């Protein structure tokens, strides 16, 4: 995809497997004031091998892993269960908090990396350990040309192999950094036709175009080439244009400058549910009842505006949708949020089939387990769930 | 130096 | 066929009914549901053998079925839908390489590719009560097939009425018990167990003794059939890949090649979860096995087929994916004519409820208003005709007529007209049918000479499907209209299409009393029977044949037939109830064909319309409706001799045993028409029968015999084949100087009468033959229709864009065709413009222009019954026109009435520039 | 008529020669005036597209692409020789001096042709063609031409005239990074001209 490092660097490497995104001490050299961390990114595809887009983002800090698999919430806990929008692990003041269109976290250090539910990734240091950075972010020293070196520390002349060099240790079948075979590069003729108004139009720099004030704070020049490249290589549907524009809009808005409306004139408007008050600029950290409801407020909640369908008007925002003020708004159990009684699994032992009474400020649980030839190991991006012990195969042979 | 709180952004596609 | 139970039991069966393979004995206790799957069998190729046909999965209230007849497509609850039908928490069915996999929250998981393999992964929880043919889940081979007995075919569901019995003869050719196969050698059927070969890894991983003995039976049933070799080795290879192994290439062009739909290439280890239209890779465990199969390149599997181009994936309305341009009728009872919007929005227009007599119902895989009526026309005898309904008017015609024609155009209706030629001298006729602006000859005097356009059409399909079902020949268009022609004068025109009232003619649609009150276009008062014949005349008559016997003594021998019987006493002995030669008298009234049998002609003298001539017609065409015909040739008084190596039968399901792997058999009316079936390892093909050595070729819709050179439309060379190796559709544009026209009934491109060259080495010969080149730049009007003639020519005032461009030597730079409806302009260099906007190069318009890229980079243009223009990759140009346009067109190219002289190629003035040169695209001409 | 096109505008309660908002005068005195504050000379012979409904825009206004020849015509003026208005049905090219060659057939001047189009030679000597709820061309005797569109469409079309937003330089070669070939030179009618 399109990258922007902790250093002042942007690049468009494409990948197929987990790569080291961020982190501080790959070799562990700086053994002073040591609080090491590491985060990794993974790229998947949806039909066209020309490019790849973020699928699952993984981090590992202070004996605790985190992962998001491009959906509404969760997959972050070490036990394997998915986590809600606000949640407190209670160990080391760690708490994941997700904005209406964002998903950040915090710890005793205050590390905050925000990934959208669909291919929009951003990391931010807690200013805890800032000295050296290990991962795709690079050294992150003032210079931007020295970021690319191998995890072994050697000079890296081949940046296409950089991701594989920093890829997750192990064997990754069918993970090619570049398209080994013939690659269906988009023709040059359609780029002039598609770049006009109505398709990557507002993204283009223009005083008449909306959010012209947003141009000074954040340069969209990187966004401009990306829009054309990922719509021409794509079939040309309008959703790609909306997702391309929204990224630059949110970036320049969080830079601090307000934005005037562009969704209506461009034809792409979100059909958000319930209250769904779409606002050009509205407060971040929407009103959500904290699972502790008494712990300290995240430091990121005091921040600039973000474009998203705020639901806080009337009903509050909880469990990724709008819930009325009398709604459950989470179960509030040991700093953990249980949303609308989704009948979750508390622990990996499969015993705790806990339905959540979120308005009751407590949970009603059952001790049953899967069994029945399906043991309760962790499912891929799911609660502790059943998985068959063994499945044979009947071959109905034919001549 | 307390003034280089920095960010890393990964943009989809 | 052979198969291995999940238990490890190996056993074999051959059948033709519809069975089941995996079904719970009862409803599961809790947390899971019934998942019964039914497996269909067919007798394919020879007899005493079976290839699997379909598997039908019913679970969670949804019946999902997959058949070999439709590759890579799913049938849901009796209707066609898209395969990426992602339901909620279940039924995540998706295409996986050559296979399609039904994945469920319950442990049930099915993998089916068609082509003789099904695999059904069943969870360990489903062990106590499993009653499918796969056997019990205890995994003990000995205790399998114990309740049903030793029968491997005891379990069956439904099926055709004739599934039980192969033939009146006891299922010819049981395979050799000793397996006396000279093909046991490694040359054929010898790559799955021979070590040190391309299948080396699974030689250790998968014990192949269990799977080897199936290959030898294939050789016994048919001698080295490619269609018997390709499936079995792949069937073993898939189960071998089930446990990972780095297999070498087992697919060799000499041994077994494989063909796939457009833009699909073969890979032995490819992705098992390609991304569908909802661009989501199946969430279930993927990349477990890199299956062999065909993978779309620069495309994605839309609706499970067609390898649709990127980004045109359609609407997700109501959850069921609907393709672009599909008229969903998603609401029940065809309430709304919703159309799939360009950008995924479900554009819904409130459509009408259609004609009152029609009904909106689901049949043939689609749901819409369909006809509900039924009709019958007979036209038994040569002269003898029958009206649409009521009594027989018994015309003794002797000239070309029209049985039925539309008298009121309708939007929903289509072209439909059937005429009997009558041949000459009151002889049996020859039928022709006009549908969808095309003409097809159903049958001729011999057994099969189906005309269409190419006179050679043994078993072919298109917008109309024609089946050479035994003795008779049947035809049905896209809309069901049954046409039959025994070869003799007999017809049986079944017209259930309810074009009520809008039909008139000999079989004229005036429902009511038996009179039927036929109406002339002006007025009918019934002057005489001969007046009806005189009024109804058709074009193309050679000389306008007169109607009527000289003294009209032809029907007066009937009086002599009263003085002495002089008629078919034996016909009366057979058409009557105690004549067992006809048991379909319940199906059809015999009282019409009875006096047809008495007064055919003087049945014992004079003009000869014999018992042999006409006796067989009734008992050979009553098979249209299902009927059982006991042998009419009980004594074989009229011998129906066979070509070679064949024995006659009243029931000959020649639909089965076709030489092709394609079968537009129309269901054969779910019955077997009369005929002589060949024996042993027979393979029937348009009369001649060959014993399973050469009929290894099959195409999309037209069967090709051994060493055939069938060339399809657009003249992209030919799909030549060879029994040892071939079936490779060689593609090459037809060379300059020839056009894709049916010469003597061959589609192979030949030199058409009209050839006005332009850029054949910069040659401009007239359609007539005068030679004078453009020799100047511009857009030149050449194929100009001469104004005010009301012929079929449009105002396609073609403007040849002869510009320097490449090499500054006036090769065709572009084209400029008005075509009365546009400004079509294609460039060999850059694109093809319509109305001023460029479109994809391989795109054709039947009504406007046929534009497609030749392999070398050339493009042509052609009109349906219109002009044709060539355009080489570098400038090249020929204009092909049929001489049916005798003159009647005045452009730079002359009239071409067949005379060099009359056009005289613009003798008094230049036809290219002095005259017929366009100025609308010329500059101002004033400085 | 009036020297600058203003027709079929009901203002002050009656139809009058009052200027409309949609106005791209082309090469009037060899300077092209867009729907914004812009002036330049094409200085390039050929058929350079001037206006068209921008692809994929939501408004139901039909495709109304135009193509103005840069042939010198009368004494090297480069005036629009033939306004090949490629309407959705087909070419409706109109010629001032000669008769209209609509769809390749010369037709009478004072007659409606194709669909929802009115064509007529001006009594002074010019030629007017109008589209209902669409564009009009007042092609003059001496080659003067103004493409005229109603006020209903604003920044809903992308051609040589470009947006109607009235921003002076946001359509002229856009701003910062863009690839605008304001002189399109569409090659379906343009000569290949390759060597
Ligand atoms: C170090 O970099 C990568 C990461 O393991 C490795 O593949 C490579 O062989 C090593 N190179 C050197 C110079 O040690
Ligand atoms: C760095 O510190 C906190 C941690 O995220 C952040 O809120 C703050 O805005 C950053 N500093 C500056 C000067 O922006
Ligand atoms: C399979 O399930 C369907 C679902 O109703 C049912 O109609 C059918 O009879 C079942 N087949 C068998 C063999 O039980
Ligand atoms: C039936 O006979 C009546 C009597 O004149 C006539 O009006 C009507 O058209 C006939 N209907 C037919 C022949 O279908
Ligand atoms: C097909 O190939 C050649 C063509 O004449 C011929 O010798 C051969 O016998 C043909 N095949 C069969 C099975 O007859
Ligand atoms: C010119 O080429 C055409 C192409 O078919 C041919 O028929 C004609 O004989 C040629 N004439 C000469 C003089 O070469
Ligand atoms: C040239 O452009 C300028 C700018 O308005 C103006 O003078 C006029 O419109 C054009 N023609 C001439 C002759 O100046
Ligand atoms: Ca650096
Ligand atoms: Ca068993
Ligand atoms: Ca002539
Ligand atoms: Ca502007």
């Amino acid at each position: 995809p399109h990258y922007n490092s902790f250093d002042g660097w942007s690049f468009d490497f494409q990948g197929t497997c987990n790569y080291l995104l961020a982190g501080t001490l790959c070799p562990g050299v700086n053994a002073e004031g040591l609080t090491p961390f590491t985060v990794t990114t993974k790229n998947e595809n949806r039909g066209s091998p020309a490019v790849s887009y973020v699928r699952q983002v993984t981090v590992t800090t202070l004996n605790t892993n985190i992962s998001i698999h491009k959906n509404e919430i969760g997959k972050v806990r070490v036990n394997g269960v998915l986590m809600a929008l606000p949640v407190y692990l209670a160990g080391g003041r760690i708490s994941v908090i997700n904005g209406g269109s964002k998903a950040v976290l915090e710890t005793d250090f205050g590390l905050q990396v925000t990934y959208d539910w669909n291919w929009r990734v951003d990391v931010t240091l807690p200013s805890s350990y800032h000295g050296a950075v290990c991962g795709l972010c690079g050294n992150m020293d003032k210079n931007h040309q020295n970021d690319q070196v191998f995890p072994n520390g050697t000079m890296a002349p081949s940046i296409p192999t950089w991701g594989g060099s920093w890829q997750v240790p192990g064997w990754d079948p069918l993970c090619w950094h570049e398209c080994q075979g013939s690659c269906p590069t988009c023709p040059e003729d359609r780029v002039e036709e598609y770049e006009g108004p109505g398709f990557c139009g507002p993204l283009a720099p223009g005083t008449g175009s909306p959010f012209t004030s947003c141009h000074a704070h954040v340069p969209p020049e990187s966004f401009f080439k990306g829009c054309v490249l990922d719509v021409c290589l794509g079939g040309g549907s309008k959703d790609i244009l909306c997702q391309a524009l929204a990224a630059y809009a949110a970036a320049c808005q969080a830079a601090g400058i307000k934005i005037e409306d562009w969704r209506t004139q461009a034809g792409c408007e979100i059909t958000c549910p319930d209250n769904s008050h779409y606002e050009l600029c509205g407060p971040p950290c929407p009103a959500s009842c904290p699972p502790p409801a008494r712990h300290t407020a995240p430091t990121v909640c005091d921040g600039p505006c973000v474009e998203g369908c705020q639901c806080d008007e009337g009903f509050v925002l909880s469990a990724d949708q709008c819930v009325p003020l009398d709604g459950g708004c989470g179960c509030w159990v040991n700093g953990t949020y249980y949303e609308a009684g989704t009948e979750f699994w508390a622990d990996t032992t499969c015993s705790k089939r806990c339905h959540c009474g979120p308005g009751g400020d407590s949970l009603v649980c059952k001790p049953a387990s899967c069994g029945l030839g399906e043991e309760c190991a962790l499912l891929p991006s799911g609660e502790i769930g059943c998985q068959p012990t063994s499945i044979t195969e009947c071959q109905a042979w034919g001549d | 130096v307390p003034n280089y709180n920095s960010t890393c952004w990964l943009w989809g596609d | 066929p052979h198969y291995t139970t999940l238990d490890g039991h190996r056993f074999d069966f051959q059948g033709t009914c519809e069975y089941l393979l995996s079904a719970p004995c009862h409803e599961p206790p809790t947390g899971t549901e019934y998942f019964n799957v039914t497996v269909a069998n067919e007798h394919r190729g020879s007899q005493a053998v079976s290839y699997t046909r379909s598997v039908t999965l019913q679970i969670y209230g949804l019946s999902l079925t997959l058949s070999a007849q439709w590759p890579r497509k799913l049938q849901v609850n009796g209707e066609f839908v898209a395969l990426p039908f992602h339901l909620d928490q279940k039924l995540s069915v998706y295409i996986s390489g050559a296979d399609v996999v039904v994945n469920t929250a319950s442990g049930v998981s099915l993998a089916f590719d068609g082509d003789s393999f099904v695999r059904l992964r069943v969870p360990a929880a489903y062990a106590g009560t499993l009653c499918g043919l796969c056997g019990n889940y205890n995994k003990n081979p000995n205790d399998d097939l114990t309740a049903v007995g030793g029968k491997p075919e005891g379990w069956k569901v439904g099926g055709a009425p004739g599934c039980d019995q192969c033939e009146p003869e006891p299922c010819p050719k049981p395979c050799t018990p000793e397996e006396q196969e000279p093909f046991r050698g490694p040359d054929a059927c010898g790559i799955i167990t021979a070590p040190e070969g391309p299948l080396a890894p699974c030689h250790s991983l998968v014990p192949p003794t269990q799977y080897f003995e199936a290959c030898l039976l294939d050789a016994c049933q048919v001698q080295g059939h490619p269609g018997g070799l390709c499936p079995a080795i792949a069937t073993y290879v898939a189960a071998c890949q089930a446990a990972g192994a780095q297999l070498g290439e087992w697919r060799k062009p000499d041994f077994c090649p494989l063909q796939c739909p457009a833009h699909s290439h073969y890979q032995l280890c490819g992705d098992s979860c390609p991304v569908s239209c909802p661009s989501l890779s199946a969430p279930v465990g993927c990349e477990t096995i890199c299956r062999e199969g065909c993978v779309c390149d620069a495309g994605f599997v839309l609706s499970g087929d067609t390898c649709v181009p990127v980004g045109q994936c359609g609407c997700l309305y109501q959850g069921r994916y609907y393709v672009l341009g599909a008229t969903f009728y998603p609401g029940p009872e065809c309430e709304r004519l919703c159309e799939c919007g360009p950008d995924g929005q479900v554009t819904c227009q409130e459509g009408a409820d259609c004609e009152p007599y029609e009904e909106c119902r689901i049949e043939n895989g689609v749901q819409a208003c369909h006809p509900t009526g039924c009709g019958h026309c007979l036209a038994n005898g040569g002269l003898h005709y029958v009206t649409l309904d009521g009594r027989v008017y018994d015309l003794h015609g002797s000239c070309s007529y029209v049985l039925a024609s539309v008298c009121h155009p309708k939007p929903g209706d289509e072209e439909f007209s059937i005429v009997l030629e009558k041949n000459s001298a009151g002889d049996p006729q020859r039928v022709v049918v006009t549908v969808a602006g095309q003409v097809v000859g159903l049958a001729r005097g011999p057994q099969v000479t189906v005309d269409g356009e190419v006179v050679t059409l043994p078993v072919a399909t298109g917008h109309v499907s024609v089946t050479a079902e035994g003795r008779n020949i049947v035809l049905q268009t896209n809309k069901g209209m049954k046409v039959l022609f025994d070869g003799d004068a007999h017809i049986l025109m079944s017209i259930p299409s309810s074009f009520r009232g809008r039909l008139c003619g000999l079989c004229g649609n005036f429902n009511g009393n038996w009179s039927d009150d036929f109406v002339l276009p002006s007025g009918a008062v019934a002057p005489n029977v001969e007046a009806f014949g005189t009024a109804w005349r058709a074009p193309g008559s050679s000389l306008g044949c007169g109607e009527g016997c000289g003294p009209q003594g032809c029907p007066v021998c009937l009086a002599e037939e009263t003085q002495a019987y002089e008629k078919n006493d034996a016909c009366g002995k057979i058409r009557d109830p105690h004549g067992p030669f006809a048991a379909c008298h319940k199906v059809l009234s015999p009282l019409e064909y009875f006096r047809q049998c008495v007064y055919d002609m003087c049945a014992h003298k004079g003009d000869k319309a014999y018992l042999c001539r006409s006796l067989a017609a009734y008992t050979a065409a009553c098979q249209a409706a299902g009927a059982a015909v006991k042998p009419w040739r009980t004594d074989s008084v009229c011998p129906l001799q066979c070509p070679a190596h064949s024995h006659y039968s009243i029931c000959t399901r020649s639909c089965q045993g076709s030489c092709a792997a394609l079968s537009g058999l129309t269901g054969c009316t779910t019955r077997c028409f009369e005929g002589c079936e060949c024996d042993d390892h027979f393979l029937l093909s348009h009369g001649v029968c060959i014993p399973a050595q050469d009929c290894g070729c099959v195409h999309n819709g037209q069967y090709m015999p051994v060493n055939s050179s069938l060339m399809s439309s657009d003249c992209s060379e030919r799909c030549f084949c060879s029994p040892n190796n071939g079936l490779t559709c060689h593609e090459a544009g037809c060379p300059s100087g020839h056009v894709c026209e049916i010469q003597a009934g061959v589609r192979e491109c030949q030199a058409a009468r009209g050839l006005c060259s332009i850029s054949v080495g910069a040659n401009l010969t007239t359609f007539d033959g005068a030679h004078n080149a453009i020799s100047s730049p511009g857009v030149y009007e050449l194929s100009s229709r001469c104004p005010g003639l009301q012929k079929n020519v449009p105002w396609y005032r073609v403007l040849a864009d002869v510009q320097p461009c490449h090499n500054n030597d006036k090769i065709v730079s572009k084209v400029h065709i008005f075509f009365q409806d546009g400004l079509v302009t294609v460039i060999p260099s850059k694109g093809a413009w319509v109305n001023g906007l460029r479109v994809d190069l391989p795109a054709t318009v039947l009504t406007s222009v046929s534009v497609r890229r030749m392999p070398d980079g050339s493009m042509l243009v052609h009109q349906k019954a219109g002009v044709t223009v060539w355009l080489g990759k570098d400038g090249l140009l020929d204009v092909m026109v049929g001489d049916d346009l005798a003159a009647m067109l005045c452009g730079a190219c002359g009239n071409f009435d067949g005379d060099q002289t009359n056009d005289a190629y613009g003798s008094q003035g230049k036809t290219p520039i002095e005259k017929w040169r366009a100025q609308d695209f010329s500059p101002c001409s004033n400085t």
